[PDB]
RNA sequence: GCCCCUAACCCGGCCAUAGGCGCCGGUGCUACACCCGGUCUCAUCAGAACCCGGAAGUUAAGGCCGGCGCCGCGCUCGGGAGUACUGGGCUCCGCGAGGGCCCGGGAAACCGGCGUGCUGGGAGGGGGC
RNA sequence: CCCCUGAAAAGAUAUCGGGGGUGCCCAAAGCUCGGCUCAGGCGGGUCAGAAAUCCGCCGUAGAGUGUAAGGGCAAAAGCCGGGCUGACUGGGCCCUUGAACGCAAGGGGCCCAGGCGGGAAACCGGGGCCUAGAGAACGCUCGUGCCCCCACCAGUGGGGGCCGGGCAUGACAGAAAAGUUACCCUAGGAAUAACCGGCUCGUCGCGGGUGAGAGUCCCCAUCGACCCCGCGGUUUGGUACCCAG
RNA sequence: AGUACUGAUCGGGGCCCCGGUCAAACUCCGAACCUGCCAGCGCCGUAGAAGGGGGGAGGCGGGGGCGGUGGGGUAAGCCUCCGCUCCGAGACGGGAACAACCGAGACCGGGGUUAAGGCCCCCAAGUGCGGGCUUAGUGUCAAUCUAAAAGGGCGUCCCCCGCCCAAGACAGCCGAGGCGGGGGGCCCCGAAGAUGUACAGGGACUAAGCCCGCCGCCGAGACCCCGGCCCGCGGGCCGUUGGCCCG
């Protein structure tokens, strides 16, 4: 994998419609809805946080999947599965692209530079706009600073800035 | 119906009226069109030009006009059909119109049907119709003929039957079996009528 | 019968890197040079077109005693001639200040008159015959603000209001 | 890649219709009697595409020049160069601005 | 003949405000139907349909009219919102991708409210010329 | 050559841009008239079954329409049946190929005349629902005409001509065409590679944030998974700006 | 914008309903904007519009800025399109130098006034005016042009919120304010290179830096004026393969 800044900017049209692309590759995030998910039980919860983006760009899916693993761990370990919820709030849809001579992967991409320079799928990332909901928390009002210290965790994996808010329900 | 994609057909359409389709047809022609409907009891000729907003009848009658000249038998059988043509033919005629096409919307164009003798009714007053020469019904059906032979078995065979059958007519006064006579009366009447309105 | 409001428009930007589309309008504006300067009558035909100029005249509604004071110093006749009191007097216009206020007021709805015009005799013109439908000015005294900024902001460019006459006196 | 230029190569909006379009159309403009000197707006109809006129001729205004048979002879121009339209009034709307 | 007024019927235009589901009523001299038959024209496996000949029965159904509810749909109405977006100018900000200011335009979803066919010609009926 | 996208709501629009397709096939899959309604679901029905034929209800097209893609289509443009050959002879005009603006072949549309097919009629038929399946000159060959010409005249054989169909150039606006040079030569080119330089930094090297986990206990003595922010110009590449007298 | 057709996609609840994430090759809706005809305005046009004919070309390598996240690409002073303008073929002022950044379009001479930009010295014009901030020589008035991120800092200036104290609060009886959270400005750390100094013009400056405002002045070939010259077009006079005069 290339540093991430290789694909933070948007800098194309969104790159998605899978019907149409060869060997999109599949999503690595196996859940996206953490801790407490039922509708019943988080009735008890009564406080939101969320870890907003501050800039447009692209994501990685490794980076959203980063940062789920430090966050959800933190919160299992000190807050408890049965007394939060926290969702992984976009999807991975663009797919990004790499121009670099390879093997078993079509005749064109034998020829070297930037003759034939479409690239080959090489990963996932979501385009996110500034104000963005990233990560969604609800917890009971006892657990605030290990919610805030499970998201300042969590925007250390990203790629762009963001900020966190903490509202009521 | 169920949802924002559904679409609703024509009015006409659903009402199941209007073919658009061979109304489309029709108004290719750019001429005048002979309507002729059938209801359960009467007749419908019209003589109409289609504009963009709506059709426009220039003679409209159903058969119950018979009844201004003496028609004493039934209301829409091929006789009475070919009386309400020959008086829409003249009434059209006196409007100027010298061409019709011939409009049967629904009904399905079976040889000797009675909107083939509305067609020949409108035909003999002087405005043309272009059409086939084996749909016409023949003279004798025109005539009535195929009703008085009808009712002539009818009460040799079963007289209780002709009564039943007929009973109108009776009331009317006129037996089925002197349709033919009446007819010819009846068509004559019309006919000096507007020879003589044409004439002056 | 509706009579608009009189308007000056003077040209603050120059001609080399003018866009096209400004460029064009200037043309038939007739502020083909910079610090050129129009006296318009605001019809919204008109409106449309000082619109499109925006960020390269300034504009606002002109007073009668400047117009007749641009008049005097700065209006020209056929032949790049100075207008003179004696000119107007011979056409039927007793001092520039009855022309200008003719023309500000509505009673006449152009001030120069068109190429086609055609003088009668006894009868005044409803315009000043041959006078040159452009005034040519002087840089302000004292300068500008700046002309890359609109004067909503603290620059010279766009709507100026009554301030046009002020701007206008500096520049004769 | 360069452009194909096939009769109707960039017509996929152009020939689309919204839901509540479907099916046929209605027969008044059918029913339009064009005289030499009318102006008329062709306005393509996609359910008769054979008879259309090209993409670039869509909402052009166009004079009136005669009749052929059921089609009326139209003439419009394409920018500059005067061109000769031949279409039939399904494809035709009459043109009330003058 | 002519002009005016006017149900259900015929021919239309626009093609859901017209469609869909459920419930409650109205309409029958005439008109529309359901309806009665199959000798004749015509029709099929089938007189069911189509076509022909009728008038015993009925407003039960269709058609047309009125009301209520829900769905769908419509609206030059309120909010959403001068928001999103955007044509022109800028030695204005930002490390940068980008943002900001001024002049000129300006949505959509959605929430609420209102609406739930309108209309052209003809027959028939009424009034007069 | 053709469709969608790129393409920025008139028109035009490129890249060794993206997703596909074409050099056919069909006497019906072509013309027309009529009737009918599809995929799928439910209820009932002898074998019989998830699926055969039968009765009924629902069913906006979720089917079909030869063939790419896009578009169109429900008393139809789909399915079935009846009758047919217009996949016609002689011509004209227009649209597109080819934007405004010159310019092939090909394709499409509207008509006039001749003579037909279907149909009650209206009307439709000069192939396929629409947008692809396409070939100059010279030469040859066939069709056609009471046809024109062949050297002083007439005749016989033969030859030529005008009009139309075909035989082909796919590098498709049309030569008939294999290598090798390190033995090499000439004209030139920084319109164009190799070295250095310029730009870029994926790669390379170096630094930082984060802290799962290891470290007896203990995140940070020493480390640092999963990720993220950078710097250098030191490897390699990308590009082709300067330099081929 | 939407997720309603075609697709993608995370959850909740009972194949349906609700919430959420998306679409270059999806679209119920739908701008700004562009474009057709007519009428008007504006301007050009009888000193000749439209249209047409004829002779001669050059040229058929383009480039810069800005805008379409244009499309591609890790990126490129990169490749390939669309539009306005400029260089090529354009002098001159500013930008330290510098085709295309800003200002602006130059016949010749002179006077005047401005534009961009600047006004401590170099260098024409202010050691100009009020308020505030920075202690790092940070920095030293857009771009080409020589820079900086995630992150850390009550370092310092400031704004807001929550709670305690009704003098029995915080800190170890005393007597007045105290504790925590969120944000903003400037600066500090993060911040490492090769010939020669706090480089980004130099001197140097604690303002001659930065932020919010303000006043005057300097400053082009631009604009105004005077004189001289030339030109295009039209008119006139002269026995003219041409000359002269006027507008
Ligand atoms: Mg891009
Ligand atoms: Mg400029
Ligand atoms: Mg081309
Ligand atoms: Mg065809
Ligand atoms: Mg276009
Ligand atoms: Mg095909
Ligand atoms: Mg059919
Ligand atoms: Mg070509
Ligand atoms: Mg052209
Ligand atoms: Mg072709
Ligand atoms: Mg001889
Ligand atoms: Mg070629
Ligand atoms: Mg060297
Ligand atoms: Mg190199
Ligand atoms: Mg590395
Ligand atoms: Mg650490
Ligand atoms: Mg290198
Ligand atoms: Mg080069
Ligand atoms: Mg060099
Ligand atoms: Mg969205
Ligand atoms: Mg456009
Ligand atoms: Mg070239
Ligand atoms: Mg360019
Ligand atoms: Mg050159
Ligand atoms: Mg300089
Ligand atoms: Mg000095
Ligand atoms: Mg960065
Ligand atoms: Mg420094």
């Amino acid at each position: 994998a290339r540093p991430a800044r290789c694909y933070r900017r948007i800098k194309g049209p969104p790159y998605t419609r899978e019907e149409y692309i060869h060997g999109a590759p599949m999503i690595q995030i196996p859940k996206f809805d953490m801790g407490t998910t039922s509708a019943a039980a988080r009735a008890a919860f009564t406080m939101v946080a969320k870890l907003v983006a501050e800039e447009r760009g692209q994501i990685r899916m490794q980076a959203l999947e980063a940062a789920r693993q430090i966050s959800s761990k933190y919160l299992t370990k000190y807050v408890g599965d049965a007394n939060y919820y926290l969702r992984l709030n976009v999807v991975p849809h663009h797919v990004l692209r790499e121009n670099r001579m390879l093997a078993m992967a079509g005749a064109d991409r034998l020829q070297e530079g930037m003759r034939l320079a479409f690239g080959s799928p090489a990963g996932r990332a979501a385009r996110v706009e500034p104000g963005q909901v990233i990560f969604y928390v609800e917890f009971k009002p006892e657990h605030l600073a290990h919610v805030k210290e499970a998201l300042r965790r969590a925007a250390s994996k990203l790629p762009i800035p963001t900020r966190i808010v903490v509202e009521p329900k | 119906a169920r949802g924002a994609r559904y679409k609703v057909p024509f009015r006409r359409r659903r009402e199941g009226v209007t073919n658009y389709r061979k109304r489309r047809k029709l108004l290719l022609s750019r001429k005048p069109r002979l309507v002729v409907r059938k209801t359960n009891k009467h007749l419908i000729a019209q003589i109409v030009i289609a504009r963009p907003h709506g059709d426009e009848t220039v003679v409209g009658l159903d058969t119950r006009v018979l009844s201004k000249f003496g028609w004493k038998g039934d209301e829409n059988n091929t006789s009475a059909a070919y009386l309400l043509g020959l008086i829409v033919g003249y009434k059209a005629r006196a409007k100027g119109i010298k061409e019709a096409i011939l409009d049967i919307g629904l009904h399905r164009p079976t040889p000797g049907a009675r909107v083939f003798a509305v067609m020949k009714g409108v035909i003999d007053a002087g405005v043309e119709v272009p059409h086939g020469e084996e749909v016409v019904p023949s003279e004798e059906r025109i005539r009535g003929e195929h009703v008085a032979e009808y009712a002539k078995r009818l009460k040799e065979e079963a007289p209780e039957a002709y009564k039943a059958r007929f009973s109108r007519y009776l009331q009317r006064g006129l037996p089925p079996e002197e349709l033919p006579s009446h007819f010819e009366e009846v068509k004559k009447k019309i006919v000096e009528y507007y020879e003589q309105k044409l004439a002056k | 019968k509706t009579v608009y409001p009189r308007y000056a428009v003077i040209r603050l930007r120059g001609i080399p890197t003018t866009p096209g589309d400004i460029a064009a309008t200037l043309d038939l504006l007739r502020l083909r040079r910079k610090f050129t300067m129009v006296v318009v009558v605001g019809s919204p035909s008109v409106m449309g077109m000082i619109e499109r100029v925006n960020d390269w005249v300034t504009w606002g509604e002109i007073d009668a005693d400047t117009l007749a004071e641009v008049l005097r110093k700065r209006g020209r006749i056929v032949g790049d001639k100075p207008l003179t009191l004696e000119y107007l007097q011979k056409w039927g216009w007793n001092s520039f200040e009855e022309v200008a206020l003719a023309y500000i007021s509505g009673e006449i709805e152009t001030l120069a008159c068109k190429k086609d015009f055609k003088a009668r005799e006894g009868q005044r013109p409803p315009c000043i015959p041959y006078l040159k439908p452009f005034f040519r000015l002087h840089p302000p005294r004292g300068g500008l603000n700046s002309v890359k900024l609109h004067f909503s902001v603290g620059g010279d460019l766009g709507y100026r209001g009554p301030l046009i006459n002020d701007l206008i006196k500096r520049m004769l | 890649v360069k452009r194909t230029h096939g009769y109707r190569y960039k017509s996929r909006k152009l020939l689309s219709k919204a839901p509540r379009e479907r099916g046929m159309s209605g027969l008044s403009r059918l029913l339009y009697e064009y005289k030499p000197g009318d102006k008329v707006v062709i306005d393509i109809d996609p359910t008769f595409i054979s008879t259309a006129p090209h993409r670039r001729y869509q909402g052009k205004v166009g004079v009136v020049i005669g009749t052929r048979g059921r089609a009326y002879v139209i003439e419009t121009y394409i920018g500059d160069k005067k061109k000769i339209i031949i279409t039939t009034p399904e494809h035709l709307r009459p043109h009330l601005g003058g």
